């Protein structure tokens, strides 16, 4: 299950 | 024995050529399961193994989604990385991502990882405890900052002791007949003349799963490291792999040598000896 | 910026003997950037029909990719891969030793 990535923001 | 479950994307700029191109694959050990590429047509995650074509409509939403809003931010990240290095946007640049888990024979999680590459190097990384960050360098620490404040470190720590370690363990079952597998290496050996008083001998093995293996050559009993040939594991495009091993020897000599084969299929390492 | 020159491998999946069908691969692995041309020649001449693997990496964050053709090996017939990548002043050409 891929990863909830909304907050990976630089 | 242990398991993984493991997402690659890789993002690249093309300047006056659109929007970044986005790739990213899934993996399950040694074989792959889907795949998303913002350049197909279809705009979804792909099956790209047969025990994940089980899965419901759903699924396919919810993974589409993840996997395309993900594409975005990191699309972004390549904007905003290019002020952090302060580079012209006229050049091509590359952002990596891993994110996964392992789990031990009793299903049971072990280590989780999520991390970034910029360039092809370190930028931002989760620690093995899954509580802190490493900032490979003065940039990604701006970043290791928003993501302290933001709290991104223990959700994506629950995420991977849970969903991912949840998530690994259906798929196994799904793949059970397929994954639980383990193909020993079929193993030989060539041998060809260089000149008039040195020869190749080169340690083959095939047709094996996982890919994990090694090989090793000594002379007299002692490891042959520094003068051996080694090259990188190959897909053969089965789902099994291939590599060899090989030394440069003197002409009848042969016998001096041998290639010792280690791999988890096997019930105790080989050796082969012309 | 660090760039790594792809590490070519072209091989048949089967041991390869005359008039058995086969694949031909080119296996490249451990190059970056990503962006990379791979075709395989028969005699020369571009393939037309060739598949690739989807871009993927490993742990040093270092690409590989997979390109292959099903094909029918004669004792006559020559291959090789030609590799197309920043790092190479000219593209590659690896010839398939079938029997190495």
């Amino acid at each position: 299950r891929y990863p909830l990535t909304f907050g990976w923001c630089f | 024995g242990s398991h993984s479950m493991r997402y690659f994307s890789t993002s690249v700029s093309r300047p006056g050529r659109g929007e970044p191109r986005f790739i990213a694959v899934g993996y399950v050990d040694d074989t792959q399961f889907v795949r998303f590429d913002s350049d197909a047509a279809s705009q979804r995650m792909e099956p790209r193994a047969p025990w994940i074509e089980q899965e419901g409509p759903e699924y396919w939403d919810e993974e589409t989604g993840k996997v395309k809003a993900h594409s975005q931010t990191d699309r972004e990240n390549l904007r905003i990385a290019l002020r952090y290095y302060n580079q012209s946007e006229a050049g091509s640049h590359t952002l990596q991502m891993m994110f996964g888990c392992d789990v031990g024979s009793d299903g049971r999680f072990l280590r989780g990882y999520h991390q970034y590459a910029y360039d092809g190097k370190d930028y931002i990384a989760l620690k093995e405890d899954l509580r802190s960050w490493t900032a490979a360098d003065m940039a990604a620490q701006i970043t290791k900052r928003k993501w302290e404040a933001a709290h991104v470190a223990e959700q994506q720590r629950a995420y991977l002791e849970g969903t991912c370690v949840d998530g690994l363990r259906r798929y196994l079952e799904n793949g059970k007949e397929t994954l639980q597998r383990t193909d020993p290496p079929k193993t030989h050996m060539t041998h060809h003349p260089i000149s008039d008083h040195e020869a190749t001998l080169r340690c083959w093995a095939l047709g094996f799963y996982p890919a994990e293996i090694t090989l090793t050559w000594q002379r007299d009993g002692e490891d042959q490291t520094q003068d051996t040939e080694l090259v990188e594991t190959r897909p053969a495009g089965d789902g099994t792999f291939q590599k060899w091993a090989a030394v440069v020897v003197p002409s009848g000599e042969e016998q001096r040598y041998t290639c010792h084969v280690q791999h988890e299929g096997l019930p105790k390492p080989l050796t082969l000896r012309w | 910026m660090i760039q790594r020159t792809p590490k070519i491998q072209v091989y048949s999946r089967h041991p390869a003997e005359n008039g058995k069908s086969n694949f031909l691969n080119c296996y490249v692995s451990g190059f970056h950037p990503s962006d990379i041309e791979v075709d395989l020649l028969k005699n020369g001449e571009r393939i037309e029909k060739v598949e690739h693997s989807d871009l993927s990496f490993s742990k040093d964050w270092s690409f590989y990719l997979l390109y292959y053709t099903e094909f029918t090996p004669t004792e006559k017939d020559e291959y090789a891969c030609r590799v197309n990548h920043v790092t190479l002043s000219q593209p590659k050409i690896v010839k398939w030793d079938r029997d190495m």
